[PDB]
């Protein structure tokens, strides 16, 4: 009868975007899934058009970006769309993660763990992207981050020199970082397809955490038009930055060419890495700080195993709500400390915040969930 | 009928070790399996190198 | 109605009202997370209790969609909350633990 | 059992873990044996031409 | 809290499966040494030692 | 007040004697009033070439059709004069005739049996009538699918040897069998060294011995010339046979491996192992709580209508395996689960399941021998296979010595990494290829 | 039920019971097809509470002592007392049921009211059953001694089968015969068997045949109870029916006590009673009751 | 029962590669389609290792390729593998097309 349902290619589109049963009551916090895909396609298109006028030679990499922003027709708009798009990408990532943490979506183990893989691959992609323009922050970011492997005993220096392709950061490091930054987004897109593959087996959670099979609506036209509205708001947020404050989220030192002989005094990472920078430097120890750095991200993989509450969502769990917002404010504290110099009293504040982060994740929230279970007599 | 069923003679394809119908096959089985698995192991060693 | 009992019950009634699922007409057992023990217990419920659970959950999802709550008269009173599901889940758990105990020997 | 293949089957190829262990050990020794044989053949075919054959003349 | 797996049956199963696990561990160790060309171990092997 | 061991020790002992012609007379006294007496013979289809295959079944058909001294249908009337039940059967290695009657009829009943196995008249008209009846039976035997599949398993497993030949024989042979062939078969195979005269019930051993001396002393037992048919080892072949008939509703499958033989110590362990796997039918009442993992899985998921395990023994060979009847869309699942259970037994067996299987084998052994016909059958088969009847105390001693280690070693010997024989009949399009079945006989993890 | 209905005998016998009786013994062994899925726990509770009571129970043991069973019964089975219902009485009516299904062979069964179990006439009906024929005693036998088979086979020259059917209960019983024959020859077989029973009824019966039937009955009864299963079943049936155990010797004496005139009286009771017939198959030539 | 036939991700591979029914008499010409699967991946691998040393500037492109040939460890092997893989790919491709044309595979 209907060729939309029977054609071998269209059945995937129908069973993924048209006839998909979806809960009738998913709020605006479920929009960031599609916005992450809009962002990923934006970065692929803009980046591809930036690669038509970029050279990864150490002697000309800096000048090719100026050639883009000066001589290429509307090259500036493409350049700053790609740069600000990366920041919008990380805003959507952290909101997607916090959504899943608050509403108990982590109980989808396969979907959650594939998500953690996507987070790490997007982090590596954005880290390598920042090295290409070859400014001051590019060079010392590549130096520090690659040197993190030196903490590994007995093989660290070999791993560092193997990745650099030499005894120091040089042309070979930039050429290979360009190849990695080119190819890694397509692998990300494939893993995002497996993310949705595992998701579609069970369908979506909802704000109440209660099964919604009694009340399902088709994805089209309800969440197609709601996702279009959310996309239009993303375009608004991006173009405000690009057209009124294109340098607000960047660093001025990157507009100076690289200099291996001098490091700037106020070197700080991009804003979306400062919290982990704060975690690392709060430990006065090389290996200890590197392990705390890795565990500050990998603990998300442990989050599914610490769920003790008999209710899925935090909507009906006040104590968990309060601890959740104490965790959000603590992450804002670590970001602030990450952006300040290493002096009294910031050192002790950053240590207390680093301790509070793991204390909240590991100890307090499971105990709250158990107190809540006992209060309801089950 | 079905009792007329009779397997055709496979003797043109059998190995020399199991041609005789009046001899137990359990004695030669390990040699045959060992030969075949030796072939497989040699192939795997070469591919691994 | 002694010293510690009335204080414990006072804190339980406080928490019950603070959770706020009663504002959507729900009962406690309507909010439990569905694992295999709970799916089996729900399966064993008689027709009427099942249909009431279905309609209460459907009305709550409708309210959450509209971002509304019921009038105060229709909130689920703490003293009238019926643990209709507890005995079935308790039996299902007892059966699974018997199976697990047989698997050790 | 007197046959070599029967001993190999009854000793090594029954289990798969032992099969894998045999494979890796065989690869470990076969690497060195094959490398030495190939290098010997290549050196013999081109004797008096490689650098190592004329090295002694120049370095003191 | 995996306390379900403390009984005679599971210790019996572990006793049965220990040798295969040990053999797979040995396979992994030998494979790693052969792949990395780790001279620290390989210098003691008699015939291999001549390749350096 | 009593106990299991004491009860086992209290069973009366079988008493065996041997006449001069070579006949062996065994008996077991009991307090019951009835009794069962019979003659077992070591002659079946395995002792037949292609020329005269099906001769034994033909002779067995003509046994109860009059003799020289009781012509016509008189003999039958004599049995029904005393209300006795006269029965017979034939297999690939044995033949048996027997009578169930009262104690008082022990003199007359024996006098009938000696008449049957000595003086087969073989009237020509009766030969023609039984030829027609046997042709009708050969036509009608195609309706039983289980027996067809077992014949296919024998034909493929033991191809090129006497064990491939079926008991009834091909339809062409029966059309050409003559009275000369039947007389030659009787004169060659029915002889005193190969016969056993068993009895069980209310009787005394010496009376049976005297009656045997009266009525069986005429049998020849000299083995005239070198006419001494002796078996030889039979080659086993891993192979597949598939009869595709998509019109049928259900598929029958039977898979087997080579067994130890009649008189091996290993057999007891195998009988424990099969008891762990068990059996299932769609009408069983246990449901999903059955101890066997295969039975519980099949019951919950509806993988098959029925399955069972078998261990069929011959001289120095045998079949060991399973047979299931299932839907045409469930063969892969059943084969997967069955082979997984076999590998589980081979690699990892625990004490509890082995204890359960030992108890099952004890109960089956006890309950099977309860009456007069099963005891007489036990004596008759034992005296031909082992040369002596094994008491139940020895069976308990053999069974009690099995543990998890013995089961693991025996199963690893006979099942693991072996080429099986497979037979399938019906809608068997989903039956795996032989390479897949063969690769399922080991594990990469082990 | 489906498995039990693969055998045509089960279907024919259940229909025969439905036709012969009206209220009590008419109930089938299996559920009616319409009522499957409609049985509720309340029905089961009522059935057990009403019928499982001390006065209606018997506990038999083989291989255990007496004090153990007595202790178990006193501890548990005594509290279950509170004897409930009594049941109806068997009403005999007779009739016909014919179910055509187009199978290869026609099955039929013609019976009549005979007697109650544990009575003098029951032994006479058993002896008559073994006079007429109750299946073969020899593998692939010609049934030479069976009067019914030889009577039918004289006229009918096609494969067939016939036997005597007997079934006694606590208040009523059915006696008759069962036939299996091809569609064309069903009427011939039924007419021949009915004629043979009529000739026996008129008086033609030989004392040697009566003695042979008595020996068949004695041998069958003795050989039935050799196994543990058969012995337990016989003891339990006697315990429920009469509330006392009768050893085999007394049964043998009672069987021998039957006079040869009582068999003739039983044949007369059969020939002059309201018949009940059931049939199955291609019923294009089977007669009705009036035709016989 | 079997995880291979019920896992969401392994089920696709099972239905595509392991349990696929195929004809029993397809000759060697049906292998080329698989070979095109291999060669593509090969060009993706070797080429990905040439991009780590190539610069697209017009003044430093020829020189970069000669640097790959002469200075990179085993770089000549990777370069000439990527270079001849194109010829192998096109031989396999034309054989694939000829196979489809001869045996009437174009009805799909
Ligand atoms: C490139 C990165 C990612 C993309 C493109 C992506 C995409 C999506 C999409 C489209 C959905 C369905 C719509 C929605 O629920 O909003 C979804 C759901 C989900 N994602 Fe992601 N995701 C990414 C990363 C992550 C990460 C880092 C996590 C967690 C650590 C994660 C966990 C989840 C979960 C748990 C759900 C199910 C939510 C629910 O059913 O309520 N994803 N994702
Ligand atoms: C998840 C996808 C991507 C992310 C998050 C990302 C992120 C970034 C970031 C943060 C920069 C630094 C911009 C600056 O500071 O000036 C950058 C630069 C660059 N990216 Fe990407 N990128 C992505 C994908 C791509 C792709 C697919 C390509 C090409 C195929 C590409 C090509 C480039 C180039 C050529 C530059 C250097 C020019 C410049 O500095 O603006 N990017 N990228
Ligand atoms: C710790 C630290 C960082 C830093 C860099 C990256 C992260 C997050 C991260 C971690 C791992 C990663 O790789 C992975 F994806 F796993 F492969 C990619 C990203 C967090 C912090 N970046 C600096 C940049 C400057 Cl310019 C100077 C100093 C610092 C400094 O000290």
């Amino acid at each position: 009868t209907n060729i939309r349902k029977s054609h071998p290619l269209m059945k995937i589109v129908n069973n993924a975007f048209i006839d998909l049963p979806a809960p009738s009551n998913i709020s605006s916090w479920w929009n960031f899934g599609s916005l992450l895909g809009i962002c990923l396609i934006l970065q692929i298109l803009t980046g591809l058009f930036l690669a038509m006028h970029y050279t990864s030679d150490t002697t000309t990499a800096f000048s090719s970006v100026t050639h883009i922003c000066r001589d290429v027709n509307y090259g500036w708009i493409i350049r700053y769309m790609h740069a600000n798009g990366a920041s919008m990408f990380f805003i959507c990532l952290y909101m997607h993660v916090g959504r899943g943490l608050y509403y108990g979506s982590y109980t989808f183990l396969e979907t959650w763990n594939i998500g953690v893989i996507l987070l790490l691959t997007v982090m590596a992609t954005a880290f390598m992207g920042y090295v290409l323009p070859w400014g001051q922050m590019s060079f010392w970011g590549a130096t520090v981050i690659t040197n993190l492997l030196s903490a590994i005993p007995y093989i660290g220096t070999n791993l560092v020199e193997w990745i650099w392709g030499g005894f120091s950061v040089d042309k070979a490091t930039l050429t290979r970082f360009f190849a990695f930054h080119f190819i890694l987004p397509f692998i990300i897109m494939a893993i995002a397809m497996v993310h949705l593959l595992f998701l579609h087996e069970t369908g979506s959670n909802n704000p109440t955490g209660i099964s919604s099979d009694v009340d399902k609506i088709p994805f089209h036209p309800y969440y197609t038009i709601k996702d279009i509205l959310g996309a239009l708001l993303l375009i608004l947020a991006l173009m405000l930055l690009v057209l009124f404050a294109p340098d607000l989220l960047g660093d001025p030192d990157n507009y100076t060419p690289a200099n291996p002989l001098n490091t700037p005094p106020h070197i700080k990472p991009e804003w979306y890495f400062l919290f982990a920078y704060a975690i690392l430097r709060s430990i006065p120890n090389k290996l200890g700080g590197v392990l705390a750095l890795a565990f500050s991200i990998l603990i998300l993989a442990l989050i599914p195993l610490l769920h003790t509450s008999k209710q899925r969502s935090m909507m009906f769990r006040p104590l968990s709500q309060c601890l959740f917002w104490a965790l959000v404010a603590d992450l804002l504290t670590l970001t602030w400390i990450g952006g300040q110099p290493v002096e009294h009293p910031y050192i002790t504040i950053g240590q207390l915040a680093s301790v509070l982060y793991f204390l909240l994740i590991l100890v307090l929230m499971p105990t709250a969930g158990t107190i809540e279970n006992k209060l309801l007599k089950w | 009928s079905h009792t007329d069923i009779k397997v055709p003679d496979f003797s043109d394809y059998r190995r020399p070790e199991v041609l005789d119908s009046t001899k137990s096959s359990k004695e030669s089985s390990e040699a045959r399996k060992g030969f075949s698995y030796l072939v497989t192991a040699t192939t795997t060693v070469g591919v691994a190198y | 109605v002694s010293a510690s009992s009335r204080w414990l019950e006072g804190i339980r009634k406080w928490y019950y009202n603070a959770a706020g699922f009663n504002k959507l007409g729900l009962m406690r057992d309507d909010t439990i997370h569905e694992n295999d023990d709970v799916k089996e217990a729900i399966r064993r419920l008689p027709e009427n209790l099942y249909n009431d659970r279905v309609f209460r959950i459907k009305r709550a999802l409708d309210l959450s969609m509209r971002q509304q709550i019921l009038p105060k008269e229709q909130w689920t009173k703490y003293e009238e909350d019926k643990s209709y599901l507890e005995p079935y889940l308790k039996e299902v758990i007892r059966e699974r633990k018997e199976r697990e105990e047989w698997a050790k020997k | 059992a007197p046959t070599l293949t029967a001993r190999l089957y009854s000793l090594l190829f029954r289990r798969t873990s032992t099969f894998a262990l045999t494979i890796v050990v065989g690869a470990l020794f076969f690497e060195r044996a094959f490398d030495q044989g190939a290098d010997a053949i290549y050196e013999h075919i081109n004797e008096g031409k490689l650098w190592k054959h004329i090295k002694h003349k120049y370095e003191n | 809290m995996l306390t379900r797996f403390l009984g005679p049956r599971y210790r019996q199963l572990a006793r049965n499966w220990v040798p295969t696990a040990s053999l797979w561990g040995a396979v992994g160790a030998v494979g790693l040494v052969w792949a990395t060309d780790w001279r620290l171990i390989l210098d003691w092997v008699p015939y291999i030692n001549g390749k350096f | 007040t009593a106990t299991y061991a004491q009860a086992l020790q209290s069973v009366p002992e079988t008493q065996v004697s041997q006449l001069d012609n070579g006949l062996r007379v065994a008996s077991e006294q009991s307090s019951q009033p009835t009794c069962t007496v019979g003659v077992w013979i070591d002659a079946g289809s395995r002792y037949e070439s292609e020329k005269n295959n099906g001769a034994g079944y033909f002779v067995e058909h003509l046994a109860f059709k009059g003799t020289k001294n009781r012509p016509g249908n008189a003999l039958e009337k004599e049995v029904e004069s005393m209300g006795a039940h006269l029965n017979a059967y034939s297999t690939r290695e044995h033949t048996a005739y027997y009578i169930k009657a009262l104690s008082k009829d022990l003199p007359k009943a024996v006098e009938l049996l000696a008449d049957i196995v000595q003086n087969c008249s073989l009237e020509d008209s009766q030969i023609e009538k039984e030829r027609d009846v046997i042709l009708q039976e050969l036509q009608e035997n195609d309706t039983s699918m289980r027996d067809v599949v077992f014949n296919y398993l024998h034909a493929t497993a033991f191809q090129g040897t006497p064990l491939a030949q079926s008991v009834e024989g091909p339809s062409e042979n029966v059309r050409k069998l003559s009275r000369a062939d039947l007389t030659e078969y009787l004169s060659r195979h029915y002889k005193a060294p190969r016969m056993v005269l068993a009895a069980a019930g209310g009787l005394e051993h010496r009376q049976l011995l005297d009656l045997a001396q009266k009525h069986f002393s005429g049998l020849s037992g000299t083995y005239d010339e070198d006419a001494v048919p002796t078996l030889s080892p039979c080659r086993f072949t891993g192979s597949q046979i598939c009869h595709r008939e998509d019109g049928l509703p259900l598929a029958h499958v039977a898979i087997a491996v080579e067994g130890p033989g009649w008189a091996h110590p290993d057999n007891v362990a195998l009988q424990v192992a099969n008891a762990i796997i068990g059996h299932y039918d769609c009408t069983y009442g246990g449901g999903a709580h059955l101890s066997s993992p295969l039975a519980s899985i099949a019951a919950t998921n509806k993988l098959c209508q029925s399955f069972q395990t078998f261990n069929i023994c011959y001289a120095d060979t045998g079949l060991l395996g399973a047979h299931f009847v299932c839907d045409h869309m469930s063969i892969d699942d059943m084969m997967f689960v069955l082979q997984g259970q076999w590998m589980r037994l081979c690699t990892s067996a625990t004490e509890s399941e082995v204890l359960r299987g030992k108890n099952l084998l004890r109960n089956a052994l006890v309950s099977h021998l309860d009456g007069t016909t099963p005891v007489c059958e036990d004596i008759g088969r034992s005296l031909l296979t082992y040369g002596r009847r094994i008491p139940l105390a020895e069976w308990e001693s053999r069974i009690a010595e099995v543990d998890a280690r013995v089961v693991r070693e025996v199963c690893s010997k006979y099942f693991y990494d072996q080429c099986p024989a497979v037979a399938g009949f019906g809608p068997i399009e989903q039956l795996p290829d032989y390479n897949r079945i063969r690769s399922g006989m080991f594990w990469l993890r082990f | 039920k489906a498995v039990a209905l693969q055998n045509p005998q089960a279907h024919v016998i259940e229909n025969l019971h439905a036709a012969a009786y009206r209220n009590a013994l008419a109930n089938s062994l299996y559920c009616p097809d319409y009522r499957i899925g409609k049985v509720t726990p309340v029905e089961l509770h009522d059935y057990v509470q009403n019928h499982f009571t001390s006065a209606r129970m018997a506990l038999i043991g083989l291989g255990v002592s007496h004090p153990v069973l007595k202790q178990v019964a006193e501890q548990f089975l005594n509290i279950r007392g509170g004897l409930g219902l009594s049941g109806a009485k068997a009403k005999y009516h007779g009739g016909e049921i014919r179910e055509q299904n187009g199978d290869s062979l026609v099955h039929a069964a013609l019976v009549a009211e005979s007697a109650a179990i544990g009575s003098a006439e029951a032994n006479a009906f058993s002896v008559l059953q073994h006079v007429l024929g109750a299946g073969p005693h020899v593998k692939r036998g010609s049934n030479a001694t069976s009067s019914l088979y030889q009577a039918v086979a004289k006229g009918v020259h096609q494969p067939f089968d016939v036997s005597a059917f007997n079934a006694s209960y606590s208040d009523s019983g059915l006696f008759g015969f069962y036939t299996i024959s091809q569609a064309a020859s069903a009427g011939d077989v039924i007419k021949a068997a009915y004629n043979q029973v009529k000739t026996i009824a008129q008086g033609n019966l030989s004392n040697p045949d009566v003695q042979a039937a008595k020996n068949k009955l004695k041998a069958g009864y003795l050989m039935s109870v050799e196994s543990s299963e058969g012995f337990l079943d016989e003891v339990g049936s006697q315990a429920l029916a009469a509330g006392s155990y009768t050893p085999p010797s007394t049964v043998l004496q009672q069987i021998d006590a039957v006079a040869d005139a009582d068999v003739i009286n039983a044949a007369k009771k059969f020939v002059s009673g309201r018949k009940s017939m059931a049939a199955s198959g291609n019923l294009g030539h089977t007669p009705f009751i009036d035709e016989l």
